[PDB]
């Protein structure tokens, strides 16, 4: 951990996109993770600060990076409903299948909360309509767990 | 009345022996305290649910709570935190003179109702309803300096030896244990419960029924068969008592034959409740009794009998304790009555002095110098009376009207020797006619001096309840010396005075006294030519008296407000803030770094540092402590250098380095609530639907938005806390259920492991103290340790918990805020430099209305007492000002001429402006109160000269020239008489340094300041004011 | 109900006992515990 990667942990939480740019410009550590793993892209894709996730791309972020449980920012970004930055991340090379410790994929996230646009993002990218977690369960069983209609048609 | 008395030396001394005793038997039964109550009254609701985060606090404790604080009388508002402590205070505010028993009684008894709503393990370990004071009387250390006892070690000890004593102790109305008595701690072993297939359900379970008190009955209980012959109580089960007792309480019997006992499964020891503080005092392990004063108590007396209760428990202490005082107010109030007492003592010297000076004979002297012991005594009586105590406050109310108590009987003798000298009339007669001259001004100057006092006891909150103190001390003392000057004084004068012959102003002395008085009689031709000359030329002085008015309106305007100095008072703070997340142990580190500092650097102003990790003032947690600092007696700290102001800046700069820590030294608030001076306090309210991220996302906004006006707002932030890491676990209903195993199994396993949980209650020694179960630190550190605990499923297997939950990151708030029932983020911040507190407070409301939809705001402490107790200024020196005006024209039975005194009131506030501002002060309590006694001065002053002035034009038909001039020439000496005495009674308090020296700066340099200029403008302006304003007119 | 008087005054009366302090114009308190596990404790006040 460094003075300016924690500086970063917290300009890229807080969407400070001025302080990104100039810590950006300085050198700040891109890789730099807090205690549970979380790195910059992470926290700006928790966070939903579209622009910091492509600055900190276009910077050498990893676009990978998993935390302490195997979840990614792409896992982040699908499970609080941000559409685009689903969009760069993906565009980005970003895993559509990556798999947290749970066995717990972004499709799985993404339908669990119902965000129809971005499961058919996943779906577009790739993403395996049949992955199970480790309770064996898919995106479609969530989606008839929860009694989402419009969700299970589309995973059909 | 003074006629009265005058023939009656007899009935005035008698007035003035009952007076004295009075104010003797008052200075004998009289509170002592360094503040009386000022604050409005506060109640604070405070719970515990051992392992709860803060959402689950909030959501099945407060909002429950907050939901029930209703048909409660006088409450202003309400406000709350809950954090992942496991804590929640709400504290309830009331209106000002508001029965604190009874805003007490009235909030328990509808939280009483409120207590089958809330968990079981809340209604355990109680709901506490509580007074909220922030001072203490003192704080008790206890250390062990030998390495034999644990901080737990200590607080049992305590507990179980000291608490109740000291709170026995005559005085004292509080004790706080800082620590807990001991706890039964069974710490739970998750591999060797699995290997007998047990879990911490059926560890509770064995310890509620072997650890318990059971009901049996009695022999030959009624009714019995008749002819029994015993009656004898059955005594069954009752509570284990020891660590052993619980190592062999039986949880299961294996086929084999052989046990298990809770021994084997957990390590058992006695220790603390809690284990979030860790508190050391200079490195050593410490406990200790925070100490609050009961209502009407003697602080003094208190302390003293707090440390003759403690030596006597001295004998018994086992080795290596140590009681230690690392906080006590006592000894600084102790400076204080003592340098006020001195004050007022030297007064009634420098009156001898002064008096001797002029008048030059022991019986004259001694008549203006009696009076002043009597004024003082009746002061003190009248302050009992009205239930005031001894305090800071009423002590300078005191020494800020010297000048006034004093000037009374000073005007009546030195008036009484004046005329005996210009006629020549024997002491009795002279007397008569003297008092026929001033009785009727001194009365009025009694009137108009209340106008100006009075107004001011009624402003509301706690800068009213503030003022207050000065007001009654201050019209009580003016209102005793009207009182004994009209009926002693003249008693004296007319019975102990030696006549004068006429035309003798003792310029035929000898030595000294002979030259001063030819020195003194010239010096009046000198000054009434001048005023010849000035009034021969008013025009050019009534433009330099706009020039007085512009420039003090100048500086009034420039010079910066305070509310009270700050003060050395042996003691101060450091805070310690690590970043969110850092663990206790990185705390530690900090902290040691910071006493070791402390110790070594300031080695010889430093008694001891007691450093508190896990304490903070806006959250606790493990990231956060306290370094509270003593200092060595002030008597061993010579020189600005070694005071608390100059320390705490070196330590501030010193801690600079340190790395992820903020670190800082500041010295403590006067009085330990009130404002940060131009400083607000704001909430930021939740008012609909919105929920804590878009509560913080509008915070946020707020706070960007304040950020852009440096020119109007400084240091505006939240109070709170920021959102953190937190591991979410999800449990697998399904799986659960398939598996065969029990969500109650499931949770108290989880919960009782990693969070603790309160069992019941055992019996330590006599006395009742809590079991806690919770797993042993190294199976409840890390995420890998959840797989390490089993649930044992109906069909007798176990499942290890990663079987049937999954978790994930997220983040949550640490500490939730509410305000008035609803969600609310308090903001901190001050006026810029140059700006009033209300034009920030104008702006925030300003930026507040552009925050989105839902999105509310309140004023709320400092704050709320401005919006409402700051309207109240105008309208009472409206008041004031009439009143004074309306007296005045009784007196001179004249519309007009009360203008030609009224027209002093800058001549005072100039100079006191001028002495603030040259010796960088600021306009607070002491300054504002010191001009209104200067001001209450002068104009009396005045209203004697025109008195004077007015009675020879009216009852000698003198022209308006002449009569000032007389009146002027005969008010010379008795005005520089009083203003000599004060302004070098007050000068020990302008310079002096250390304990106290800033109240005491406070007050003497105002004070000082407006009596120079306002007896030397005076005696040249009043003349002025008093030919221009009839002329007009 | 069915505690004897050591527990009752170990378990209630010092309990309630030690909390009785700062109260304005107390004179004196006494109180007892039995072995019908009742406690009562009562306190003075000043005649006023
Ligand atoms: C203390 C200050 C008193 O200072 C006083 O000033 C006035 C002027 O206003 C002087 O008065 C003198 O100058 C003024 C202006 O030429 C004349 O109107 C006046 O007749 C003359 O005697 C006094 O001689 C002096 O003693
Ligand atoms: C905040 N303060 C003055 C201090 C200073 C030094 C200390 O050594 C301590 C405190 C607070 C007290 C509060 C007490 C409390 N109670 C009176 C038993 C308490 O409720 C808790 C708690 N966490 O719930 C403590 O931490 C606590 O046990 C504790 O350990 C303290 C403690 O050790």
């Amino acid at each position: 951990g460094s003075d300016l990667g924690k500086k970063l942990l917290e300009a890229a939480r807080a969407g400070r996109d001025d302080e990104v740019r100039i810590l950006m410009a300085n050198g700040a550590d891109v890789n730099a993770a807090d205690v549970v793993g979380w790195t910059p892209l992470h926290l700006a894709a928790y966070w939903g600060h579209l622009e910091i996730v492509e600055v900190l791309l276009k910077n050498g972020a990893d676009v990978n990076a998993y935390d302490t449980l195997g979840s990614t920012p792409l896992h982040l970004a699908a499970h609080f409903g941000h559409l685009e930055i689903v969009e760069v991340l993906l565009k980005n090379g970003a895993d559509v299948n990556a798999k947290d410790d749970n066995g717990i994929t972004p499709l799985h996230l993404a339908a669990n909360r119902g965000h129809l646009e971005i499961v058919e993002v996943l779906l577009k990218y790739g993403a395996d309509v049949n992955a199970q977690d480790k309770f064996g369960k898919t995106a479609f069983d969530i989606s008839i767990n929860n009694g989402n209609e419009d969700l299970a048609e589309i995973l059909q | 009345m003074p006629n009265f008395f005058i023939d009656r030396p007899i009935f005035a001394w008698v007035i003035a022996i009952i007076i004295m005793l009075a104010g003797g038997l008052a200075i004998l039964k009289l509170p002592v305290a360094q503040y009386p109550t000022i604050a409005p009254p506060a109640v604070t609701i405070s719970a515990s649910y051992p392992g709860a985060d803060a959402k689950t606090v909030q959501d099945t404790v407060t909002q429950v709570i907050e939901q029930n604080m209703n048909g409660i009388d006088n409450l202003m508002y309400m406000s709350s935190n809950s954090d992942s402590t496991g804590t929640v205070q709400i504290t309830l505010t009331f209106e000002s003179g508001t029965d604190a028993d009874i805003a007490q009684v009235q909030v328990q008894n509808k939280l009483q109702l409120a207590m089958p709503l809330l968990p079981q393990e809340v209604q355990q370990q109680g709901v506490s309803v509580e007074k909220s004071s922030s001072s203490f009387l003192m704080v008790v250390g206890v250390i062990n300096t030998d390495g034999t006892m644990t901080q737990e070690d200590i607080s049992d000890y305590v507990a179980a030896n000291m608490k109740d004593a000291i709170s026995r102790t005559s005085g004292v109305g509080d004790v706080q244990l800082f620590g807990s008595q001991y706890a039964m701690r069974i710490w739970m072993n998750p591999n060797e419960l699995n290997k007998f297939q047990l879990t911490p359900v059926d560890v509770i379970t064995a310890i509620k029924a072997q650890n318990a008190q059971v009901a049996a009955g009695q022999l030959g209980g009624t009714p019995p068969v008749k002819g029994q012959q015993l009656n004898a109580s059955i005594i069954a089960q009752t509570r284990l008592t020891s660590t052993e007792e619980f190592g062999k309480i039986l949880l299961k019997v294996n086929q084999d034959g052989s046990r298990v006992l809770l021994r084997d499964v957990a390590k058992i020891e006695l220790g603390g409740e809690n284990y979030d503080i860790i508190a050391e005092f200079n490195g050593q392990p410490a406990s200790g009794l925070g100490i609050k004063l009961a209502t009407g108590a003697n602080a003094l007396d208190t302390a003293a009998a707090i440390r003759a209760e403690l030596a006597k428990m001295e004998p018994f202490f086992p080795s290596g304790l140590k009681i230690v005082y690392p906080y006590d107010t006592t000894p600084f109030v102790k400076i204080s009555i003592h340098e006020v007492v001195k004050t007022l003592v030297e007064a009634i010297i420098l009156v001898f002095l002064v008096m001797y000076l002029f008048l030059q004979n022991f019986r004259a002297t001694l008549i203006p110098t009696i009076a002043v012991p009597v004024v003082l005594l009746g002061t003190f009586a009248v302050l009992a009376a009205f239930g005031f105590s001894i305090n800071t406050l009423t002590m300078f109310g005191m020494v800020l009207a010297i000048g006034l108590l004093v000037d009374n009987a000073i005007v009546v003798v030195e008036n009484v020797e004046r005329v005996m000298a210009e006629e020549g009339l024997p002491p009795k007669e002279a007397t008569r006619k003297s008092m026929g001259q001033i009785q009727g001004a001194l009365v009025g100057i009694a009137m108009v001096l209340s106008a100006v006092f009075v107004p001011m006891a009624f402003f509301g909150g706690s800068t009213g309840a503030i003022y207050r103190q000065f007001s009654i001390t201050i019209v009580s003392a003016m209102a005793l010396s009207v009182l004994v000057a009209l009926i002693l004084t003249p008693a004296l004068c007319a019975t102990m005075l030696k006549p004068i012959a006429k035309g003798d102003h003792g310029e035929g002395k000898k030595g000294f006294f002979g030259w001063f008085n030819r020195m003194f009689e010239k010096s009046t031709h000198h000054y009434t030519d001048s005023v010849g000359g000035i009034l021969r030329s008013t025009g050019r002085y009534l433009v330099l008296y706009l020039i007085i008015v512009v420039g003090m309106a100048y500086l009034f305007v420039r010079l910066p407000s305070s509310f009270l100095p700050d003060e050395d008072q042996g003691v101060f703070m450091t805070m310690v803030q690590l970043p969110a997340g850092a663990t206790q142990e990185r705390t530690q580190k900090v902290l040691n770094e910071v006493t070791h500092y402390y110790l070594t650097k300031e080695k010889n102003n430093v008694e001891s540092v007691f450093a508190v990790n896990g304490f903070g003032f806006a959250g606790r947690g493990q990231n956060t402590g306290i370094a509270f600092v003593s200092l060595k007696d002030w008597a061993d700290r010579p020189g600005e250098e070694n005071k608390v102001e100059a320390i705490t800046m070196r330590a501030t700069r010193a801690f600079s380095q340190i790395k992820d820590a903020m670190v800082f030294a500041f010295n403590l608030p006067a009085i330990v609530e009130l404002g940060t001076a131009t400083g607000f306090d704001f909430e930021l309210i939740d008012q609909a639907g919105l929920g804590h991220e878009k509560l913080t996302q509008a915070r946020n906004q707020l706070l960007a938005e304040a950020a852009k006006h440096p020119d109007m707002l400084t240091s505006v932030r939240p109070n709170g806390l920021e959102d953190t890491p937190q591991f979410k676990i999800d449990i697998d209903q399904e799986k659960a259920q398939a598996l065969g195993v029990s969500i109650n199994d499931i949770n108290t396993t989880l919960g009782a492991a990693w969070g603790g949980s309160y069992v019941n209650d055992f019996i330590d020694r006599g006395r009742v103290k809590k079991v806690y179960v919770m797993s042993e630190a190294k199976y409840r550190m890390l995420p890998d340790d959840i797989g390490d605990w089993y649930v044992r499923a109906a069909d007798g297997q176990m499942v290890p918990f990663s079987a049937f939950s999954s978790s994930r990151w997220e983040y949550g708030s640490p500490r939730l805020e509410r305000y008035n029932g609803l969600p609310s983020m308090e903001i901190l911040g001050q006026a810029a430099p140059g700006k009033s507190t209300g034009e920030a407070m104008e702006l925030m409301e300003q930026l507040a209305s552009k925050l989105p939809t839902g999105v509310g705001y309140d004023w709320t402490g400092m704050s709320y007492q401005e919006r409402l107790s700051g309207n109240q200024a105008p309208s009472l020196y409206a008041i004031s000002l009439i009143v004074v005006f309306l007296c005045l024209a009784a007196l001179y039975e004249s519309w007009s001429i009360p203008f030609s005194v009224m027209l002093v009131v800058p001549l005072g506030v100039i100079g006191a402006l001028l002495a603030a501002t040259f010796r960088g002060l600021t306009n607070d309590v002491y300054f504002q109160v010191g001009l209104l006694t200067t001001i209450g001065l002068s104009a009396k002053n005045a209203i004697l000269i025109v008195e004077f002035a007015k009675d020879l034009m009216d009852k000698e038909g003198k022209g308006l020239i002449e009569a000032t001039l007389d009146a002027v020439r005969m008010r010379l000496r008795p005005i520089l008489m009083t203003s000599l005495a004060f302004i070098l009674g007050v000068m020990p308090l302008v310079i002096s340094t250390g304990a106290g020296s800033g109240a005491q700066n406070a007050v003497g340099t105002g004070v000082m300041g407006g009596m120079v200029t306002a007896t030397v403008l005076a005696i040249f302006f009043v003349p002025v004011f008093f030919v221009v304003v009839r002329r007009r007119f």
